[PDB]
């Protein structure tokens, strides 16, 4: 019966779906609260499960990746930083600012992708990749002013003003990360799982030691983070979303294997409007003219320069 | 720190009225609903109201419904309940719970989806 499941095409793609929409619904929940401060502590617990995950995994022998070696982690070192970074500004981007918003302003990392390749990668960008890099500029500006339409107060809009702070910034972090680490894969050869795998162990360290500096762990902030009666909701939450991180990496390989490359680009472009709608089912979202036309106009732009680079990979 | 304050409690004859607030410490209220729950001196704790921010909509309990009034003031992000004729029987400590998920996955009376509390005030009636 495993075997039936295991060739099925409308199964792969469902289960990628349900996890990315699981690790941006778990997230949000933690990362929202009220009084939540910890940040980096977070990112420490997601990061621990993920090893832990995979480590039972290739136990039972059911993952296969490589065996850590200290001279294979002095050259990655540097790409650590760099996810440390990627995701610590990911998490206050998606703290201030709500999924929908969030999700249409991380399309703007593929126009400083895109761009950045041809400086230096030697890549070029077609009429119809452009037309959408206009497309998503145009879906930024008008969620800028989706959310400003509902702030009328001192403060209120300078959680706005830290909101886009965070995600210009994790867009230029996501850019670097992506670029860093694609020219560094020549030197080092990773293929399918030790990617994640020294990435989630060197990200350890990094996240416990900058919490320690940064965040404030005391007996009483400690408290407010995570109440008695609310710890076992908290606790199950951190969780799912470390475990979550696992099941899109490995529904991931799962859908190339089955249905190529092409469909996997189609299904990464696709799963945004269900993300988007998550956080309206999910969370308190605003739901006007602008934040509405604004979900439609940034997945049409996604769309598009999604069918862009399949033109682009045929000839 | 970001906490929730009551203030606003003590102790009044019945039949009268009073006023609470619950002010933040911290960020604003924005896209958060704010409930208000009570704990009897031996019993468990009670939803008594709740107010969704932004769009301003409001949940109240079955025993308390024609004689609380929960409202928001969005110029100092403080939330108040009002209460009206309070019997005897009112004489708890009233909690304020900040919360972020939907009225659609958990309704506004379960305590689960509220990830924060403030300490409370007591509130006695004679
Ligand atoms: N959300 C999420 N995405 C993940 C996760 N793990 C991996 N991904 C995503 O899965 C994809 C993995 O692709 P890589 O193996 O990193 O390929 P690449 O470096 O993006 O490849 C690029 O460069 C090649 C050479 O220039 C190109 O051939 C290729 O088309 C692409 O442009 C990326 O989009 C990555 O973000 C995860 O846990 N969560």
């Amino acid at each position: 019966l495993a075997t039936r499941i295991s060739n099925s095409g409308p199964i792969s793609i469902a289960a990628y779906c349900l996890s990315s929409i699981l690790m941006t619904v778990t997230n949000k929940y933690v990362l929202s609260g009220f009084s939540f401060n910890l940040n980096f502590f977070l990112l420490a617990v997601q990061s621990i499960v993920c090893i832990v995950t995979i480590g039972s995994l290739k136990s039972l022998n059911i993952i296969t990746y490589r065996q850590f070696n200290k001279d294979e982690a002095k050259k990655w070192s540097p790409i650590a930083f760099l996810l440390v970074a990627m995701i610590y500004t990911s998490s206050k981007a998606l703290q201030y600012l709500s999924i929908p918003v969030y999700t249409i302003f991380k399309n703007l990392t593929i126009i400083l992708i895109a761009y950045g390749e041809v400086i230096w990668f030697g890549g070029k960008v077609t009429t119809m990749a452009l037309s959408s890099f206009l497309l998503m500029v145009l879906s930024s500006v008008i969620a800028y002013y989706g959310d400003n339409a509902a702030v009328k107060s001192h403060d209120d809009a300078f959680a706005l003003y830290l909101g886009y702070f965070w995600m210009l910034t994790n867009c230029f972090a996501s850019a670097a990360f992506v670029l860093i680490m694609r020219k560094r894969i020549k030197l080092t050869n990773f293929k399918d799982f030790d990617t994640m795998y020294y990435n989630n162990l060197l990200s350890i360290p990094i996240l416990l030691i900058c919490s320690f500096i940064f965040e404030d762990w005391s007996s009483a902030n400690v408290s407010l983070n995570f109440p008695a009666d609310n710890r076992v909701t908290t606790i199950t939450a951190m969780i799912l979303s470390g475990a979550s991180s696992v099941g899109i990496s490995y529904c991931s390989a799962w859908c190339v294997r089955v249905t190529s490359s092409t469909t996997y680009s189609m299904v990464g472009a696709l799963n945004k409007l269900p993300i988007a709608l998550s956080g309206l089912i999910f969370f308190e979202a605003a739901v006007n003219f602008w934040s509405v036309s604004s979900i439609f106009v940034g997945f049409g732009a996604g769309l598009v320069y999604a069918v862009a680079k399949q033109k682009q990979q045929k000839e | 720190q970001v906490q929730l304050v009551e203030s606003g409690g003590g102790l009044v004859q019945a039949g009268g009225s009073l006023r609470l607030s619950c002010a933040a410490s911290g960020r604003t209220f924005r896209s958060y609903t704010l409930g208000w729950f009570r704990q009897a001196p031996g019993k468990e704790r009670e939803f008594v109201a709740a107010i969704k921010w932004s769009t301003d909509t409001t949940y109240y309990a079955d025993s308390v419904k024609g004689r609380f009034t929960i409202s928001g003031d969005n110029a100092k992000n403080t939330v108040y309940l009002q209460m009206n004729s309070l019997k005897p029987e009112d004489t708890a400590v009233y909690f304020c719970a900040a919360r972020s998920l939907s009225t659609v996955i958990a309704g506004p009376e379960i305590p689960w989806p509220y990830n924060s509390w403030g300490q409370g005030t007591q509130v006695t009636v004679s």
